């Protein structure tokens, strides 16, 4: 899953 | 009186680039009270609506019919005669807006729009915002290099200003999942631990969750799925703790949570994880992630390929092609333990497949 960019 | 809304106009943007809510409100207030009396200037009607969307896109951010979509009908309806900044942020928030429903070629083609007025953005702040919300999608879309080209952008004019903190943890969480992606956890640690110290300092529990969450990717990266385990498990509870139970981000962490679970053999609490995770991305109405939850539980406990296969399709379809290959590889991967060497090839192929349309 892609990581959290917010 | 008319420069005068837009001078309050600007202001009101200054805070919601500072994630100072009170402020937001109080200028909000004084527009409202000042569009009352002004001669209705169409432009300067549709910078206050699409004010009011970015202001409602922070919030939505800070506290998960919505006040969101209506306000969406009242900008595309003038969307007649656009020039200057006012284009240039029309289309930047367009494309902030589908990028939060998953739509991400909209949303780049909006920010490609948005992009070629960038020479217009006197405020440095502002080509920061743009800079910092295109380099996220690039990295969602797996441009590694596109990515990192515009989040140091970003990060350099944050880090010059003072109270941007909120823009620098997210920044952090860019670059370091940037890393990841180049097979560095132990490059991205730093940033990510960095980030987690500043998001305690101003006690934002959504920031805290993310970045156990992007810890926890390092440590299952690194194969420490105990680790892994634990960052995603505390990282779940912070955002439950905290009134963000029903962020749809909450998915992520379950979704790898899962995927934990299955790889440590814990089969049984394997379950009761992947369970509490496909109702919720059902009761959130996110179709997305609850076909990422059936993925797993197509793979791990049904070995349903077919399933499999037309999950991966969607997300193509979806133009998600990282998720695809990393479930291709998830799939890949757990057939080779289990000796089908056979259908663990056709995975592996199309790990291959995704790599290379990622590259296009």
């Amino acid at each position: 899953r892609r990581g959290h960019t917010a | 009186s008319s420069s005068k809304v837009g001078v309050k106009i600007n202001e009101w943007y200054k805070y919601i680039r500072l994630f100072s809510v009170p402020d937001s409100e109080i200028l909000k207030a004084e527009v409202e009270e000042e569009i009352r009396h002004m001669k209705e200037d169409h432009d300067l009607l549709l910078y206050y609506s699409l004010m009011c969307f970015r202001h409602q896109l922070m919030l939505d951010y800070l506290e998960p019919r919505p006040k969101i979509s209506d306000l969406l009908e009242k900008i595309e309806s003038s969307q007649t005669d656009l020039k200057g900044i006012l284009e240039y942020y029309f289309n930047f928030f367009r494309g902030m807006y589908e990028f939060e429903q998953y739509e991400y070629l909209n949303a780049i083609s909006f920010y490609k729009q948005a992009e070629r007025k960038l020479s217009l953005v006197a405020d440095e702040i502002e080509r920061a915002e743009f800079h910092y919300k295109v380099a996220e999608i690039y990295y969602h879309m797996k441009q590694t290099h596109m990515s990192m080209h515009h989040i140091v952008q970003a990060i350099d004019s944050y880090k010059a200003h003072e109270n941007y903190t909120v823009r620098v943890i997210q920044c952090s969480f860019v670059i370091g999942l940037n890393y990841l992606d180049m097979d560095y956890p132990e490059k991205a640690i730093p940033h990510f631990k960095n980030a987690l110290d500043k998001a305690r300092e101003i006690d934002m529990s959504r920031l805290i969750g993310s970045s156990l969450y992007n810890l926890g990717l390092c440590s299952f990266a690194e194969e420490a799925y105990e680790k892994a385990s634990e960052y995603f498990k505390e990282g779940i509870r912070v955002y439950q703790d905290n009134g963000y139970e029903h962020s749809n981000r909450i998915l992520d962490i379950l979704l790898m949570l899962t995927k934990t679970t299955f790889k440590m053999r814990n089969h049984s609490e394997g379950i009761s994880w992947c369970a509490h995770g496909l109702s919720l991305s059902k009761n959130l109405n996110d179709e997305i992630m609850a076909k990422m939850f059936e993925f797993i539980h197509a793979l791990y406990v049904d070995n349903d390929n077919e399933k499999l296969n037309s999950i991966l399709n969607y997300l193509e379809l979806k133009s998600m092609l990282s998720d695809v290959e990393d479930l291709a590889s998830d799939a890949a991967k757990y057939y080779n333990e289990k000796e089908d060497h056979k259908v663990a090839v056709a995975y592996y192929e199309k790990v291959l497949y995704a790599r290379k349309q990622i590259q296009r």
